[PDB]
């Protein structure tokens, strides 16, 4: 939602906005995009707010929840270009028997 | 009936293994290697060496391959049954061999980063120019070490480390440093006592130190976590020596990035306005050689190992690691382009730098063999699998079971060559990393007696006769 | 990881064929506790977003036609489908959320 | 560490035999028949060429409880088929088809020419038809039959390939079908791959890859299953000398030879293939349809068998003859023109089986219950001692679904009547389930062996 | 290649006296030696069977002498012409520790 | 003797020789003599198996003697170095000079030991590796047993 | 057509397809003479033996 140029380097401030509906529901999440088809993962954060974090972005991708505003957030700083892709927002759910993932819905990207 | 009873905790290696009655060795001829200390020769344009690098300042690895013992070759083998039991090699003792007479080497850098002499200084010296790096040389901290195990030797290092993302890393900020192990390679440098690290992400000068480690990372043996590793496999012996002392008093030039906090000391004027470099580094000194300290040229016993792998080389392999400082001189030698002209010109002449290298190893072994049941089968393929799979696992059922198996149309094909340009798969584990590389496979004997090492194995143990 | 698999790249399917693909996790996927396979995968085609295709494998998201129905547990998994179609073609990615982080397949452009 | 079957094996002392109807079977010798527009073929090609390959369809013995039970346990053991004996109808007076191609790549002779030849035209494509080897064989066992054969080889990127260069080269070592290519020895291969010009040869042979045993590897099974049996027989050398006409792949070294001129200074075809000839037949050639037999064989299968199921396989030329049809449009002129008469044919073909059997019986032991698990646990799988106690009580009803609120809408689960997983594999099928019987007396033949037992024939 | 060229195979045995046995004992290493003894030998050929040939585009050749209507033609240069021919069938087997000798 | 042995044969059987084309040009639908090369390639196909006995040699002068009369080369590879027993030849021995390259290689000098019939030439496999000790893994073996009987086994 | 390429000229039309062999009776010999020589029966495959 709303991201666009950005030089690497410096940092990097993005958001991922709600459409109608109650924010707080369900999981939420941040992605990019790789162009060899091999798709590469950002972020991700708790409904508690704990950081979904990989070997990578550990404390690296800085993200701001905001349930309010309806609105996920992410900051960056001292940009890796690595990082260069067309990112992605997403949500979680919750499907409560088979024990096997559908999802509703994503950002804007 | 149903898999076992059994945990894992380690046990001495002497709880199930059973030791033979016979000996063997065998040993090399010698190996020589000959290469230039600074930096490696490659054709200009090409990335194919020309010449290798090669000093004393570089670790050397070394792996030797033993033959399958179930394959080989007794006057007596009544003792065991290959339905029931294994065969593997137990090293007894081990030498090294090294003839060169002793020296110092030496190494340096043509523009090395570097302000001034703060040993003694008689006035305020001057204030940073633009490119006042000079060339210098200077002696190694002297080393003797020796490593064996089964397991390759696991070094560690310092290195830059991902800075945990708050503050955005400005150019010019210091990058937050991780300890870091990994496994030790050959050709691998020696640490000058500036620290086992990176210099090549963490200085960017490039001038800080000597050539032979600028590009490299030095490392250092953690016997720590080498001795915390459960089975010992690692290695299960060692030996050390090394010693240093100070030299002279130098700073770095540059930029200060870290000021000093005033309170610390008083402000000054005129010349003391400025605050000279804090910036000091020591010169590493090593002192003089004796034979004494020598590790090299004599025998060694082992029984009781702190690991509790006692001698015992899985996989017919056997790692040794060897540094040595004392052997480093560099030889130089001069051309002349001109044999003509009666006066010395220097334009006449091509000054070479070219190193030595001398190895040998005499290895002692003890012949062992393994019992089996489930706990056995159990404990290991607990602790590695993958030895039972070079094994037979001596059955897979109790009658061998087999896997629909391999016969082949290959050993010389047709010239299409995906019929081989692809021998052979599985692995060496760690072929992706290189280091010196002998087989011993055809070199064993049944008698010591031939040998300047083996008597001595009779002699300390003493000979009593020499029957089977 | 599991950066899931499918490779080699190239392979198709006719008027009437069933679909060949094969994405396999590096990991076993008989698992413990829980025991209810845990799987993931989309659909990138021309002209809309890249979407999930496949959630447990025995049950299906609506607004996705029965076609596709897969087979197997554990590592590598079978599918069948009666009739293949258009909309079949398609980049069909894979997944596995259970330990994350999220890898992706190595990829069914079948 | 295989051993023989018959270290654990527990035999019965009890026979069944079955034997086919018989084979009805016929079709056309050179292409198959479909309507024009369509693929959908009308009539088979169907040739001996076609190699020969049938398959056996048999019901689980323990299915059958017996007027004695007694004797062992269903449970504590299995219960399996021996093949104790076997025969082959083969009927047909024995016969010759024969062909070629109505274009042909041909230069000519080598031998005969008083003078080099002339030039060349280009598609100076012949009519010429040739015979065979002259061949029988049988094969049999239990697993698939695999034939190996060339293939082209894998360019590797050294040599820039240049247009038409030559293909690297293979064998290529891959499952036998039935109605598959025989060679006359032009190579197992296809040259609809591996050859360009599909003017050099016998249609049917431009069709597809000729295929040939491996005993070699088939020798090679850990357990020489995929047949214990076969045999192999031929005859045959060349009838003439021929050579190709066609564009240069590449050129004799000077220093091999001289130098000619006009005439003369131009080269003779290094293209030089033989026309070959096949033999005469006999009577006694014959191998067929005669009592047929083991015991011992090369592998610790004897008889072993299983999924009630084998693979059958056989060639022959012997009979290769067709025939054609006149078909007059009109008969009602009564004075002669070619014009009235097109031209049919197929090949009629004629076989049948008879076997003999034994069942024996298996007790279990980890061996047993590994060792073939080990060896093949499919079987098992058809055995239900392979366990595998689950998991898994519950779940919940819910209903209805037809109330048009939506629950999700369900399940799919035909999924796996799948169980041969060859089945792609599609050759020639025979189920035999229920023909077993007991007496040889009532059996045409194996009683035979009942002779060759001897055994006192038993009274009325 | 081609199958008229001759084959020679060599083929090496390890020492037997490095190598041992699962009981040794029946014997002094020292006092004798150990040496291979070749009792049984098998060739494998899998090929399926068929004649190849050969020839020559050009042969000094006259004309046939089996039949001639009229007494031949004049002597040109260079009359060779493109014909070829097979080889005699043959089979052969050979062993040995000393290579085999030909002559010619 | 000399862990060496020699097979030769020769087969005119399977002479049959496969001839391929390659298209130059895939396009055109008229025949042409032009648009395909022509190449000729010839298959082979051999293995071999091979049973072997193992024997031992007691030694005495006359033994010695009698051999060392019909080739001496082979006590070379013995022991017996010298005729009788002591064991072997005591000048030095081994030795390398390379490991990387620079230097005048190793090869530099000739190779000292030698099949001489070096010079002549021929085709060449190598078994050191494969033997095994129990026949019945392999199909022509149990033949020889079978030749022999000798039957019984474990379970 | 696919299972050969177009010819031209001479090659304009396909000749018959057709082909038939001639067959060729053999070297004949007194041995394979089955006849004039006894025979002897006790066992046939029928059950019949020797009855009429």
């Amino acid at each position: 939602s709303g991201g666009g140029l950005v030089k690497p380097g410096g940092s990097l401030k993005l958001s991922c906005e709600a459409s109608g509906f109650t924010f707080s529901s369900y999981a939420m999440s941040w992605v990019r995009q790789t162009p060899e088809k091999r798709l590469e993962w950002v972020a991700s954060i708790s409904s508690g707010g704990n950081t979904h974090y990989p070997d990578s972005v550990k404390g690296r991708f800085t993200i701001s929840r905001d349930n309010a505003r309806n609105i996920l957030y992410l900051q960056m700083s001292s940009l890796r270009s690595e990082d260069t892709a067309m990112y992605y927002c997403a949500r979680g759910l919750y499907y409560g028997y088979d024990e096997g993932s559908d999802f509703d819905y994503w950002g804007q990207g | 009936y149903l898999p076992p009873v059994p945990v894992s905790k380690v046990v001495s290696t002497d709880e199930y293994v059973a030791r033979t009655n016979i000996y063997y060795h065998a040993g090399t001829s010698r190996l020589l290697a000959v290469g230039h200390p600074y930096f490696p020769i490659k054709k200009p344009n090409n990335n194919k060496i020309l010449v290798p690098k090669v000093s004393g300042l570089q670790y050397r690895v070394f792996r030797i391959h033993l033959p399958d013992p179930n394959k080989f070759g007794f006057p007596d083998t009544s003792f065991y049954n290959p339905d029931t039991q294994r065969l593997v090699w137990a090293c007894v003792g081990v030498e090294v061999g090294r003839g060169q007479p002793l020296g110092v080497g030496i190494s340096g850098h043509p523009l090395l980063n570097k302000l001034d002499d703060t040993e003694n200084a008689s006035a305020y010296a001057a204030n940073a120019g633009v490119d006042n790096r000079e060339c210098i040389s200077m002696d190694y901290k002297q080393t003797q070490l020796c490593l064996i195990g089964c397991k390759p030797p696991i070094g560690e290092h310092w290195g830059k480390g991902s800075p945990c993302t708050n503050v955005a890393v400005n150019p010019g900020d210091c990058p937050p440093l991780e300890l870091i192990n990994t496994v030790i390679q050959d050709g691998d440098m020696v640490d000058t006592g500036f620290g086992a690290m990176d210099f090549t992400t963490l200085q960017a000068n490039k001038s800080e130190v000597p050539l032979d480690i600028c590009t490299s990372i030095c490392k250092y043996p953690d016997y720590i976590k080498m001795v915390s590793e459960p089975y010992g496999d690692s290695l299960f012996f060692y030996l050390r020596r090394e010693q240093m002392f100070v030299r002279h008093l130098f700073n770095r030039a540059g930029a200060v990035g870290e000021n000093v906090p005033d309170d610390l000391y008083i402000k000054g004027s005129g010349s003391t306005a400025n605050l000279a470099s804090s910036n000091y580094f020591p010169t590493p000194s090593g002192s003089m050689v004796t034979s004494d300290a020598q590790i090299f040229n004599k025998p060694y016993w082992l029984q009781r190992a702190q690991g509790h792998n006692n001698g015992i080389c899985w996989g017919n392999q056997l790692f040794v690691t060897v540094v040595d400082t004392t052997r480093s001189t560099n030889m130089s030698l001069c051309a002349a382009i001109s044999t003509s002209e009666t006066t010395y010109k220097n334009t006449n002449f091509k000054e070479y730098l070219r190193h030595g290298e001398e190895y040998d190893l005499q290895f002692i072994f003890q012949l062992c063999k393994i019992t089996l049941t489930a706990d056995v089968m159990t404990y290991i393929h607990s602790m590695n699998s993958t030895i039972l799979e070079d094994w037979n696992f001596g059955l897979q059922p109790p009658p061998g079971g087999t896997l629909e198996d391999t016969y082949r149309f290959v050993t010389s094909q047709a010239i299409a060559c995906q019929k081989h340009t692809p021998p052979a798969p599985k692995e060496d584990p760690l072929k992706k990393y290189t280091f010196w590389e002998v087989n011993l496979k055809e070199k064993f004997s049944a008698d010591l007696d031939q040998f300047p090492l083996g008597r001595k194995f009779l002699l300390q143990a003493g000979l009593k006769a020499k029957p089977k | 990881d599991i950066v899931m698999s499918q490779s080699p790249s190239s392979l198709a399917v006719s008027v009437g064929e069933k679909v060949t693909m094969s994405c396999k996790s590096s990991q076993s996927l008989l698992y413990s506790n829980t025991q209810k396979n845990y799987l993931a995968w989309y659909q990138q085609k021309p002209g809309q977003s890249p979407k999930l295709l496949i959630y447990w494998a025995s049950t299906r998201e609506s607004g996705v036609p029965d076609r596709f129905t897969g087979s197997g547990s554990g590592t590598d998994f079978t599918l069948t489908i009666s009739s293949v179609k258009a909309e079949d073609l398609a980049v069909y990615y894979c997944q596995q959320y259970y330990s994350y982080p999220l890898t992706f397949g190595a990829g069914t452009k079948l």
